[PDB]
């Protein structure tokens, strides 16, 4: 769990790692932290899961609904305000705590929820465990107004902080982008700095190693 | 906890259960049946929390009985266990679970074969050989892995069982006051009431 | 005080060149008695996989209501279940309780019979979806199988040396476990034909 | 109220060659989910063609080992500068841990050397003093994942010989020092891949009947 | 936590920092707990975070609806309407909450809504992790209503001290004034009030 | 056992090509509250050595008085106390170690985090670490309790590695470790704006550079923020 | 844990599982747990690990001292009190251990003392300790008889073991097995309880329910 | 708890006490004699704590048969309780008291009549004609206040405990396995072992 | 619980209520929690009772006997003693003590002994139940030194807010002025500080 956001001067990005621990163990070694909940909005969330997923996929199924009856487009704090709403109505049971990020027939967006309700905004936001390495990158590194290039550079640099000097994340960078005018590009893993080297040995069996007391053909249809 | 042991054999199954029953520090009743025979070929030893014990056996044997008149058909040992581990599994997690742990043996009249169902309060099924709830098989399911075959008479099967007990009597902190002991079959159910005298 | 924990049992799959594999042990007991040796993890709805660890009445409880609503499915359709389709299924019915969560471990695992690609999941108790490519673990020792797997998985084995690295796998993980053994089964998936084989192994 | 007590992580290892013996264990430290250092050796040569490593919690370890070199020193001192034969340094730190019974060191303990013939020996220990006479231990965090390997690799355990059916487990046969390291490296790459309290570096401390070796290794800083 | 209103000829201002601590870290060191809920009413949040701001909406909404139908209400009217959220669920809420507001006729009104839900009108409110050191300035350094600028400093110092003594609440200085004019939205950055 | 009364907060350092660096603001807390705002948390010690404590200042002082007081233990009976033999960084903290560890050993501790830096007579860096419970660590970085989490990050990013340290400029090792000093007071409520450096050189010697302010911060973006979703005027 | 031992017409018998655990994991199938006192005394090892071990040793010493001053051989009964005082010294303090001390004397016979951490001194023909104390004991009841051929008696001990391997997750890995007699005990090696069971169920015909 | 009866006649004593040992769930011996002749006149019986036990009775024991050699002269059932009282009174304010109750028979010589005292572990004493620690009194203790008469014979005795026993099985939990009978009188103690055939 | 220390030109004074509270009760509204250890040295007791006036005890001891051997002692000679005891047993205590004394050499000095053991030499320092509220005016309100009467104000208002705002702490005024000159014993009966 380590993820950031970083608006510049026509749009906004969001990074997360791809590392889902489990205790001390490591359960997906490539996983997408980066979920879509319209084509312009997105989000990144940390803190548990099944609870960060889900939620989107509600909201994202809902704000499809809306703006087709609608007839408009969708507002990113008409997001926010769904997730918040639901979000805190259950005292925070829901442990979810995430980068909401998109941009709306009005400007570019970006806030941060916590997992009771609360809402905040900046021009960069970070979540997770290692939300402090990300963080003091960030400041130090930021100046109002960043490029397409500027930006992505940061947010990158950001995330790869807490890789290295945080546990509880690694592996490779997940980015998505979303420009004033064009389109979202999802890119996943945009980088690749985790690979396991080449093994030493050989694992492979000699066919006919493990010893079998029965088998057959199991069966399937009607 | 209390006694409940059973054991399938060539064309027959057999259930032991102790006869006592224990109120805190005094000892009420010691002949005292835990069984309910559900149907002419299908029966139900058990053991468990004090109430949820005789109330839901009772329970399922009414519901058994039911659909037995209704259809005029008798329900199989397999489906029948099947039905009971459903009504355990929504208990469990009911705002107040039964209690309770059993055996269930039954004659498969299709299959013209004997099945042996052991099922804990949680709703956990499995057709076993022989079986028993609680601290009973710490004590016994070693001399059943020992001399157990398949094939053995009705006979055979009650030395065996003869012999778990005087084990259980050995080795057990608690006095069981004895035990009944039962056998469904092609015929139906009877007592080996004898057990007294044997 | 963890639930998980009671009954024991490990799965584990696999993606081969072209197929997959998936097995479990056979064990089965409350904590330290051990009850059965003929408890199999694994089941099918048509030609889709899934093993579940955990709880024994909630995998049991699980097979039911999953048999029930591919039936269902396959019904109104007229064509059988997706394992894709399959995994967003079983993902969203055990978030549906997640407030009285199912205590379990599932594991999927097919061949999609359109597109023909090898198919893997895993998940924890509420419906969190683990896609992976290679090898997936669920039960007591999981830590014991990522050991195994991370030194055995080569990307694309022939399904004849894919059975015996997997059953290697788990063989050897289930013994430093404690809580899993008795028996173990190996089923081998190809496009067609599908193979089950049980294997020896120390039965303490 | 206070606790005592901390865990740095960590993972040693303890094969014993036919005619030698190697202690290995990686260099990183922690707390939490943070960093301590990079690089930290736990694996010590203590003379007399002895190496020893206490993992689980820093202090108490160091100060055992410490407590030990010590207690070697002084052995020479009152008998003649006799060499400690590693049977009797165990039997010696027995006692150094049982000491502290009732109020332990926090730590698994484990020294590999070669007995009164030539033959490797390790020995495993108990946070209070059980030793063991092993010729294969992982201790630490990665314990279980290494473990299994070795189990299989090292004593071929659940390999027959095909063709047999099953009537022929494999046959044990002792491999050279070079074909050990080669199991090693991989045991410690799987373990880092799948465990966040392990990687960074490998230092190994290779006991043979003329002094000890160094070999270091560097793994992932994931 | 650092927040307060003060009323005076022009009206009533109110004024807050923009620090936010999870434990003893910095979540947004750039808060706007300022809230507007009307036109002429807004108020500044105490305690805690989702909470507060859950309410507000709710407000929000409540008045923007009021209007549409019964013309424009009150400063008083207002309060009330916290009166009734705050104590119904005192149980599952933390809130310090202090609003404020003006009307040509009435002039500029100030009600603390603290913990419990008991209502005040007072010259002046502060409330906030760190507003107890300001009992001692604000009691003492305060006239009876004073003049834009001139009150401006109260605030100003007022706010001042309680960064240097309590680290749960700092970042920046905000005001916001409420006038027959209509609202300015101020700003104090860190180098002028620490000269002070 | 205990509680900590009065508190410093954080202690970062790390090495370059000729010597080491040591930071830590002036700052004793009393809970929530700032009953001192300028306390010295750096006790040089000789002109090879200085020690940067995070944690109780009760405690801390103690300390002090053991260093001073080892000191003037040095120089009783032995000449060349100025020179030849004298109190090198990696003796005290050896003397500090195993105190700190008799005392968490006795169930009753000293509630600190310590830094032990200086050059050794040959030459040498010596940066290492020391905690309450007795426990140590060397490491081209180190910051105290709430360092490490933030500071720690950036430092690594001048020295991923021991193979950086040759080449790491006394003053790129100074503006970082600021950076980071200013870092450490934009997001964590314990500390302060005032604070206390020391360099260890082996060519030009010790640099108490005390009591200076944190300078340079982008804070005018503040005025851009309003509201926390909807709040637009 | 599952050790065991017991008296009959030829001396006594010893047998012992070898597997250590922490939570769910099996640290070890490696385990010695029969403490080799000294050559004619044995100690078996329930409770933990460290407490048997060490005092088990320290015992072992404090005979040599007795014997060398009485130039005779210390007797069981003895040597068993005074492991019963120094651990009753600690009752309260936390010392877990279950134990039998065996020993065939002189003038005593075969003789075991079971002893735990608790003070309890006992004497007895048969004892069981551990997880799978309970099936052991089953397999023991029945077949148990005082004449047994040394080589049954051997065998007996094995096969109780088994038992409870086979079923008690927490006990298992391989057998080891002690005989003792008048002049001393005698190792009867090592088994693999993986292999041996395949064999029995082949050969004794039991364990049908196993499948293969 | 076990059980420890007593009860004393016309010119004697009688003690009984269970055989069983347990721990936790096994039941390891089940011929374990709870008792202890301090002297050639004077006996007795115990049940408490497991290591307690056993530790203080032969305690008691060596100081005891140390005084009767030492003065040649035997000590008087009344004074031996007095003493064994003291012990325990400290006993139960030390830094760990010897949990432990007891039952003392003895035949004192001098007056040429039978004394029995009962004792818990507090340093509780008192002279009874008869008496049980723990929970062996509630099942009991009406049969003797019952059929209890001073003057009978020892076999009248026995009967009578005979009878109580019975009942203890009858309607207590625990198995005891049975129990060891003995008698101490103006010719010291024996051992009814026939108790087993009878 | 109220108390301080304040150093000037000719030297150091300090004042602290009277107020002692056992629960929300007073237990005896006129206490002289100004304490002499030594002629030219005095201290005012914080937090516990029983503890502070024992420790004082011993002190008072110590220093007596000091004197009858190693002459008059210093300020600094003080503290430290009570650093010690402070220190030492932190676990059996609950003591603020503040610590002034004056020596003509180095004029009057300052020390606060707060729990914990550690000790500091101030301008002036402030412990007690009601210290809380003026972090705000001390600070903000203290000139480098100032006059005999210049100074007796900051303790006159310093003291006076804290009763407005503090009720575990009240009663009457008490000062102890340590000069050149000598000692002087003041107190500024209530009817006083309220009207300000
Ligand atoms: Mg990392
Ligand atoms: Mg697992
Ligand atoms: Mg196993
Ligand atoms: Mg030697
Ligand atoms: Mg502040
Ligand atoms: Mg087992
Ligand atoms: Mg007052």
């Amino acid at each position: 769990t380590t993820i950031v956001g970083v608006k510049f001067n026509n749009g906004v990005v969001i990074a997360a790692d791809t590392r889902s621990t489990q205790g001390p163990i490591v359960a997906d070694k490539n996983c997408a932290k980066l979920h879509r909940i319209s084509p312009k909005i997105w989000c990144a969330g940390a803190g548990t899961a099944a609870d960060t997923e889900a939620v989107t996929q509600l909201i994202g199924s809902n704000i499809e609904l809306h703006s087709l009856y609608t007839s408009r487009e969708p507002r990113v704090v008409s997001a926010l305000q769904m997730l918040k709403q639901h979000l805190f109505k259950y005292q925070g049971h829901i442990g979810a705590y995430l980068i909401v990020a998109g941009v709306d027939p009005t400007g570019s967006h970006l806030f941060s929820i916590h997992a009771h309700g609360s809402t905040d905004v900046g021009y960069y936001l970070s979540l997770g465990s290692g939300s402090l390495a990300a963080m003091a990158v960030l400041e130090s590194h930021w100046k109002q107004d960043l490029t397409k290039e500027e930006a992505i550079k940061l947010a990158s640099d950001a995330i790869q902080a807490g890789i290295w000097n945080d546990l509880g994340s690694g592996s490779n960078v997940d980015v998505c982008v979303m420009e004033i005018g064009k389109d979202a590009e999802y890119l996943r893993n945009y980088l690749t700095p985790n690979v396991r080297e080449e093994k030493q040995k050989s694992y492979k069996f000699p066919r006919g190693t493990t010893a079998v007391l029965k088998e057959s053909i199991v069966n399937i249809c009607d | 906890m209390d006694i409940i042991l059973g054991i399938r054999v060539q064309d027959s199954v057999i259930l032991a259960s102790s006869k006592a029953v224990t109120r805190g520090i005094s000892v009420l009743k010691d002949s005292d049946d835990k069984t309910r025979q559900l149907s002419p070929h299908t029966l139900m030893s058990f053991a468990g929390e004090a109430g949820d014990t005789v109330q839901f056996a009772e329970y399922i044997q009414a519901n058994i009985q039911l659909y037995s008149i209704r259809e005029d058909y008798e329900l199989s040992p397999q489906a029948v266990s099947s039905f009971v581990r459903q009504e355990l599994a929504k208990s469990i997690r009911s705002r107040r679970p039964y209690q309770v742990n059993v055996l269930i043996g039954g004659y498969d009249k299709k299959k013209n074969k004997p099945e042996l169902y052991q099922i804990d309060y949680l709703g956990t099924k499995v057709e076993l050989p022989y079986g028993a709830h609680g601290y009973s098989g710490f004590y016994t399911f070693s001399l059943l892995d020992h001399h157990y075959r398949p094939d053995m008479t009705t006979e055979e099967g009650l030395d065996l069982l003869k012999l778990c007990v005087q084990e259980l009597e050995k080795r057990m902190p608690m006095d069981f006051k004895g035990v009944i002991v039962k056998i469904v079959d092609k015929d139906g159910i009877r007592q080996v009431d004898d057990f007294q005298a044997q | 005080s963890d639930p998980s924990s009671i009954n024991g049992g490990i799965v584990v799959a696999m993606t081969g060149k072209d197929c997959v594999a998936i097995a479990c042990d056979l064990r089965l007991g409350s904590q330290s008695l051990g009850v059965s040796n003929k408890f199999e993890k694994i089941f099918h709805y048509g030609h889709v996989f899934l093993g579940i660890t955990g709880l024994a009445t909630d995998v049991t409880t699980l097979n039911e209501m999953f048999r029930y609503k591919t039936n269902l499915y396959k019904l109104k359709e007229e064509r059988a279940i997706e394992p894709e389709t399959f995994t967003q299924l079983v993902s969203s019915s055990l978030y549906e309780r997640r407030f009285g969560p199912y205590f379990v471990g599932p594991v999927v695992a097919g061949i999609n019979s359109k597109s023909g690609k090898p198919f893997i999941a895993g998940f924890d108790l509420i419906g969190c979806i683990d896609e992976a490519k290679d090898f997936i673990v669920s039960g007591t020792a999981s830590d014991q199988l990522f050991g195994m797997c991370e030194s055995l998985y080569e990307p694309n084995l022939e399904p004849e040396d894919l059975f015996e690295t997997i059953s290697q796998a788990l063989l050897n993980a289930a013994d430093r476990d404690a809580l899993s053994g008795w028996g173990a089964v190996v089923y081998i998936i190809k496009k067609d034909e599908v193979v089950k084989r049980y294997l020896k192994m120390r039965q303490d | 109220q206070f606790n005592p007590y901390g865990d740095n992580g960590g993972t040693i290892l303890g094969i014993a060659g036919e005619d030698f013996a190697v202690l290995a264990g990686d260099t990183r430290n922690i707390t939490d989910y943070s960093i301590n250092s990079r690089y930290e050796p736990k694996v010590f040569d203590c003379g007399d063609n002895i190496v020893m490593s206490a993992n689980g919690f820093a202090a108490d370890g160091d100060a055992l080992v410490k407590r030990f070199k010590n207690s070697v020193k002084w052995y020479h001192f009152d008998h003649n500068d006799k060499k400690l034969s590693i049977n009797s340094a165990a039997r010696n730190i027995q006692h150094l841990l049982y000491g502290k019974r009732f109020f332990p060191y926090y730590v698994h303990t484990i020294i590999a050397g070669l007995d009164e013939d030539g033959k490797g020996a390790v020995y495993s220990f108990d946070p209070v003093g059980s030793y063991e006479r092993e010729q294969c231990r992982a201790g630490g965090a990665a314990a279980s994942l290494i473990m299994p390997f070795l189990d299989n690799q090292v004593n071929f355990k659940n390999q027959y010989e095909p063709g047999t059916n099953g009537k022929v487990k494999k046959p044990l046969k002792y491999l050279s020092v070079e074909e050990v390291i080669k199991l090693v490296r991989d045991s410690f790459t799987s373990a880092t891949e799948r465990h966040i309290q392990v990687g960074d570096g490998l230092e190994i401390l290779i006991v043979t009947k003329d002094g000890v070796r160094k070999e270091f290794y560097e793994l992932k800083r994931d | 936590t650092s927040i307060m209103a003060v009323t005076f000829k022009d009206g009533v201002i109110l004024g807050a920092d923009s620090r936010t601590t999870t434990g003893a870290y910095i979540a947004n060191r750039v808060t706007d707990k300022l809230t507007r809920v009307h036109d002429k009413i807004w108020c500044c949040r105490s305690g805690s975070a989702a909470d507060t701001q859950a309410i507000a909406d709710i407000v929000q909404y409540h008045l923007e609806l009021y209007t549409s139908q019964y013309g424009t209400p009150s400063t008083e009217t207002a309060a009330s309407v916290f009166k009734e959220l705050c104590y119904e669920n005192k149980d599952n809420l933390t809130a310090g909450i202090i609003v404020a507001g003006y009307d040509d006729k009435n002039k500029g009104e100030v009600y603390t809504i603290p913990l419990g839900g008991s209502v005040h009108k007072l010259p002046y409110a502060i409330a906030g992790s760190g507003s107890t050191f300001i009992y001692g300035y604000c009691d003492k350094n305060f006239r009876e209503n004073m003049s834009k600028e001139e009150t401006v400093d109260f605030i100003k110092h007022s706010l001042s001290q309680a960064i240097k003594w309590d680290g749960s609440s700092g970042g920046v200085i905000r005001m916001v004034v409420l006038t027959a004019a209509g609202v300015e939205r101020l700003i104090f950055y860190p180098d002028e009030y620490e000269q002070l | 056992t205990q509680q900590p009364i009065v508190t410093g907060t954080s202690v970062i350092s790390m090495k370059y090509d000729n010597g080491v660096i040591i930071a830590a603001d002036n700052l004793g807390s009393y809970g929530s509250l700032l009953r001192f705002n300028g306390v010295e948390r750096l006790i040089p010690v000789g002109d090879n050595t200085v020690v940067g404590i995070s944690g109780d200042i009760s405690d801390m002082q103690h300390i002090e008085r053991l260093l001073k007081d080892l000191v003037t233990e040095n120089a009783y009976d032995n000449p060349l106390a100025d020179a030849e033999e004298a109190l090198e960084p990696s003796y005290i903290f050896e003397y500090l170690a195993t105190v700190m560890y008799q005392r968490r050993s006795k169930m009753n501790p000293l509630w600190n985090a310590i830094i032990v830096a200086g050059v050794q007579s040959n030459g040498d860096q010596f940066l290492r670490y020391v905690n309450l419970l007795g426990v140590t660590y060397s490491s081209p970085t180190l910051a105290t309790g709430f360092g490490a989490h933030m500071a720690n990050p950036l430092l690594r990013k001048v020295v991923d590695r021991e193979s950086d340290i040759p080449k790491t400029t006394v003053q790129v090792a100074e503006e970082a470790i600021v950076n980071a000093m200013r870092v450490l007071y934009y997001r964590d409520a314990r500390s302060s704006r005032n604070f206390s450096l020391a360099i260890i050189d082996k060519n030009t010697g010790l640099t108490f550079k005390k009591n200076l302010q944190v300078e340079n911060m982008k804070w005018d973006f503040a005025k851009d923020i309003k509201g926390y979703g909807t709040q637009k005027i | 844990t599952t050790t065991l031992a017991f008296r009959f017409q030829g001396g006594i018998i010893v047998a012992v599982d070898s597997r250590a655990t922490a939570g769910n994991w099996v640290a070890s199938q490696t385990v010695k747990r029969v403490i080799e006192i000294n050559p004619f005394l044995l100690g078996t090892m329930a409770g933990g690990a460290a407490d048997c071990q060490f005092w088990e040793t320290w015992l072992g010493s404090q005979c040599r001292l007795h014997e060398l001053r009485e130039k005779e051989r210390i007797s069981v009964a003895a040597a068993s009190k005074i492991l019963s005082n120094l651990v009753y010294q600690y009752k309260g303090a936390g010392l877990s251990m279950g134990t039998m001390i065996c020993g065939y004397t002189r003038k005593e016979g075969p003789t075991i003392y079971y002893v735990d951490s608790d003070g309890t001194r006992l004497k007895g023909d048969i004892f069981c300790v551990g997880s799978g104390q309970t099936f052991a004991y089953g397999v023991l009841d029945s077949n148990y008889k005082w004449d047994l051929s040394v080589e049954d008696a051997l065998y007996l001990g094995k096969r109780s073991i088994l038992a409870a391997a086979h079923r008690d997750a927490y006990s298992g890995g391989s057998v080891n097995l002690y005989h003792v007699t008048e002049d001393g005990w005698i190792y009867h090696g090592n088994h693999d309880v993986g292999e041996l069971f395949w064999k029995v169920k082949e050969e004794e015909g039991s364990f049908n329910n196993v499948i293969g």
